[PDB]
RNA sequence: AUAAAUUUUUAAG
RNA sequence: GGAGGUCAACAUCAAGAACUGUGGGCCUUUGCCUAUAGAACUUAUAACGAACAUGGUUCUUGCCUUUUACCAGAAC
RNA sequence: UUAUAGUUUUUUUA
């Protein structure tokens, strides 16, 4: 399920907010991914160091 | 004033003199005893041992290739 | 109040109501007491900015059922009396 | 208790005796997919038995 | 009689086994005048003893009382890390 | 009932060693 | 990150060691936080200590697979009263937050900036000052001095980095231009939360000699500073040993303003000596005081 | 439905 | 002759679950087999002490300017 | 500038 990648310092992994399949509010290491057109949050991004 | 050496201390020198009787620490008995033995693809421009040395070695220009960077 | 000297929403205190409400209701009631006092009486308090900070920050716990959503219902929209 | 690097919760705390655990192979045995938690396994039976 | 036979007659013992400079020292005077870790170490374990049998020597004459005598080698006993400072010398002590 | 939550010790890692069950997170 | 914050704690940690020893002692009792923390002014190093937190510990091996979830915190560091301390990352907005607000305001920016020239005016510099600080190019730049000038640089970002490449000392914010990014983040706030959080300003004299120097009136002091004198004492001349113990007075002034806590009477293990014709005891040996 | 708590100093260059 | 000693000297105390002497048979003294007598003290949640320290070498750490002095584990 | 000051890498801002 999962993309993964790295830049700068971060270690970035990316789920689709589709194959998560189960939801919660989480802390502030998610960045939320907004579809350009339509708005909504259909991926979380999280963050590492 | 520092010179190479050229020599070292016959132990004769030594050997001659009274002793001390000072007592060192690892002198103290210790083993006391002995022991004995018994379609796209296609776009871009390309169409399709141990060496007894160290600076010229595989490894070292590895670490070197890490380290000082 | 913290929330609002804070200059923008923060996940933090999203997180901090949510996991404090599952601990226990006698939380939840506070909640959505505070909820009215600050719709209700203490709105004509802030400025323009700080509902940046609310309206997203009941946002997070509306979507997500911990308030529960139907208690948004007491609030009403009218020219009648609507700040 | 210190062998296995426990604490009995009222106990007296010692050293790793065995320090390196760090060491692993990526292996399937123990694995999580493969295992079913019903009862946690807390310490005092692994003093006990 | 240590001390005298090292040559320094200007460090002096205190019946509390204290060691003072009596005479603000020559540099080559401390030199010649640092003393051992054993010596040190000798030093405070004799200050213990002299303390706490000095709580005695003060009782037998009658002047505390036998329950402060009791607190008083007490207190003696744990607040050693205080009284006396053996703890610089060997510093292993310091489990005790 | 240390159990596999911890460390192995506070000598290097500065810390006090405490460990403290969390209230938050249960359900 | 469960490491890094690890690392934060140790090294504050060692730092906060290199300063005890930089006497002689690691006590914990001698040095509680404010000593530490006390801004500058009060006559501490003011170092902005982030350590402290909780950190969740949860039983690594699983967390070698799930991501368990916290269950547990180990406490980072100590106190012995604790209080707490805030610590800056309380203090910092998060990036997600602040490109949000950049958007936005700079959104609203495209429009007063349609009006002011559909109306031919020059802008209110109010209808510019709720968002003076909000946007990550930090609206602030637009209006700072030079501009028709920094038109002309170019390609900044990876000259502030080759000079990774051309000189030896560490610059360690090379990430921004401050001329073209604006100012990503202030704090003071801190500094006020340090001051209080510690017990007031009125505990935490009650640590030095301020009324040893008879002032009744606490604020009306500035201290003063010994750091211009720098240039006259000499520049060159002045052999090894004159640099570092003529470099070691500013620490002696310090540990004097808190003596009476460094030299303190619950010390956990000395050897009493009264000093010499005073009577003043000194729970073993510091040099310095 | 939690009872999980590291330290601590002297000499010499 | 008995009782004692804040008396001495000399033996013995960590092992095949373990000591010693002796008779007899075999090999060639050791050693194996058989028979016989005697075994204080100390041992099975194992030991002379229902107690509790220090030192040396060797590795692993921990403080971290360097050495004494050290932090806490292991083996000898 | 004082109760000193050879080794104790001598010296930088938010
Ligand atoms: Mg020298
Ligand atoms: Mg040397």
């Amino acid at each position: 399920p999962n993309l993964l990648f790295s830049m700068c310092g971060f270690e970035v992994r990316i789920l689709p907010r589709q194959r998560m399949e189960e939801v919660v509010s989480n802390d502030e290491g998610v960045w939320d991914l907004v579809d350009e057109r339509t708005k909504q949050r259909t991926a979380k991004a999280y963050l590492k160091v | 004033s520092h010179r190479p050496q050229l020599e070292a201390r016959s132990g004769a020198k030594a050997a001659a003199y009274t002793p001390t009787g000072i007592e060192h620490a690892r002198l103290l008995p210790g083993h006391t005893t002995l022991k004995y033995r018994k379609s796209w693809r296609k776009g871009t421009a390309f169409g399709r041992g141990y060496i007894n040395d160290m600076t010229k070695s595989e490894y070292h220009q590895e670490f070197l290739h890490k380290h000082v960077r | 109040k913290s929330s609002l000297q804070e200059s923008t929403f923060s996940k933090f205190y999203s997180i901090l109501s949510e996991r404090m409400i599952t601990f226990h209701r006698s939380w939840q009631t506070a909640y959505n007491e505070t909820f009215e006092q600050n719709y209700t009486q203490d709105i004509e308090d802030y400025e323009t900015d700080q509902l940046r900070i609310l309206g997203k920050f009941w946002g997070h716990l509306i979507s997500y059922e911990f308030l529960p959503m139907d208690c948004l219902k007491i609030i009403k929209l009218t020219e009648e009396e609507s700040c | 208790g210190k062998a296995l690097n426990n604490a009995i919760p009222g106990g007296p705390k010692f050293e790793p005796l065995y320090p390196r655990e760090e060491e692993e192979d990526y292996n399937e045995f123990n694995s999580i997919d493969r295992v079913i938690f019903r009862v946690p396994i807390r310490s005092e039976y692994k003093v006990a038995f | 009689l240590l001390i005298h036979r090292k040559g320094l007659t200007y460090l002096h013992l205190d019946y509390n086994f204290n060691l003072k400079p009596t005479k603000t020292l020559t540099t080559k005077e401390r030199k010649k005048s640092r003393l051992g870790n054993s010596f040190h170490l000798m030093r405070e374990l004799l200050k213990m003893m002299k303390l706490i049998v000095d709580t005695h020597v003060q009782f037998r004459l009658g002047n505390v009382d036998a329950f402060q005598l009791a607190d008083g080698i007490h207190y003696i006993l744990n607040h050693i890390g205080q009284l006396t400072g053996i703890y610089r010398y060997k510093y292993k002590v310091m489990h005790q | 009932s240390y159990n596999g939550i911890g460390l192995k010790s506070a000598k290097g890692s500065s810390t006090s060693g405490h460990v403290q069950r969390s209230l938050a997170s249960n359900n | 990150t469960e490491p890094l914050l690890d690392i934060l704690v140790k090294g504050e940690t060692r730092i906060q060691n290199r300063v005890k020893l930089g006497l002689n002692s690691k006590m914990p009792t001698r040095f509680p936080p404010a000593v530490f923390y006390t801004p500058k002014e009060l006559g501490g190093l003011g170092m902005i200590s982030a350590s402290h937190i909780l950190i969740p510990a949860s039983d690594l091996s699983w967390s070698k697979q799930t991501d368990t979830g916290i269950t547990h915190f180990r406490a980072g560091m100590t106190h012995e009263d604790e209080k707490l301390i805030p610590t800056i990352f309380r203090y910092i907005t998060t990036w997600e937050n602040e490109f949000l607000d950049s958007q936005r305001v700079w959104a609203e920016y495209a429009t007063k900036r349609q009006e002011a020239i559909q109306q031919n005016r020059r802008l209110a510099f109010e209808e510019l000052e709720g968002s003076w600080d909000r946007g990550i190019p930090r609206i602030s730049t637009l209006f700072q001095r030079d501009r028709h000038t920094l038109a002309y640089d170019r390609g900044h970002r990876i000259r502030r980095e080759f000079k990774q490449y051309s000189l030896e000392r560490n610059s360690p914010f090379w990430w921004t231009n401050s001329h073209h990014d604006g100012k990503l983040w202030n704090l003071n706030a801190y500094r006020t939360d340090v001051i209080q959080a510690l017990g007031g300003i009125e505990t935490i004299l009650e640590h030095t000699l301020f009324k040893g120097t008879g002032f009744n009136s606490w604020e009306g002091l500035f201290w003063e500073k010994a750091s211009g004198f720098e240039d006259s004492m000499q520049f060159k001349k002045l052999t090894h040993a004159q640099r570092t113990g003529l470099s070691q007075i500013p620490n002696r002034r310090f540990t004097l303003w808190w003596s009476p806590t460094i030299n303190r009477a619950n010390v956990y293990v000395g050897f009493l000596v009264q000093l010499d014709l005073t009577g003043i005891f000194l729970h073993g040996k510091i040099p310095t005081l």
